[PDB]
């Protein structure tokens, strides 16, 4: 634990860009979280929105 | 119902079909057919939608 002030660093931007990964699993109020399944289902006027 | 009723008191036949998509083992599909299968290449692939 000694070296934890690098260690945190460390650690730190691990979280940033899990988390980052991890947004890509919410809808923010889409039908589905996975562009693929909108596009497989929904045609252009209604996949843009 | 009578054949002289407004059209808005007319009779309607309603069907609903309602289907839970890429979700599980599907059964239903539409027309298409199924292609060979080439591994450890980029392909644009479309399984049961």
């Amino acid at each position: 634990s000694a070296l934890g002030k690098l260690q945190d660093v460390v650690n730190q931007n691990a979280q940033a860009l899990n988390t980052l990964v991890k947004q890509l699993s919410s809808n923010f109020g889409a039908i589905s979280s996975v562009l693929n399944d909108i596009l497989s289902r929904l045609d252009p006027p209604e996949a843009e929105v | 119902f009578q054949p002289t009723n407004g059209v808005g008191y007319q009779p309607y036949r309603v069907v609903v079909l309602s289907f839970e998509l890429l979700h599980a083992p599907a059964t239903v599909c539409g027309p298409k057919k199924s292609t060979n299968l080439v591994k450890n290449k980029c392909v644009n692939f479309n399984f049961n939608g």
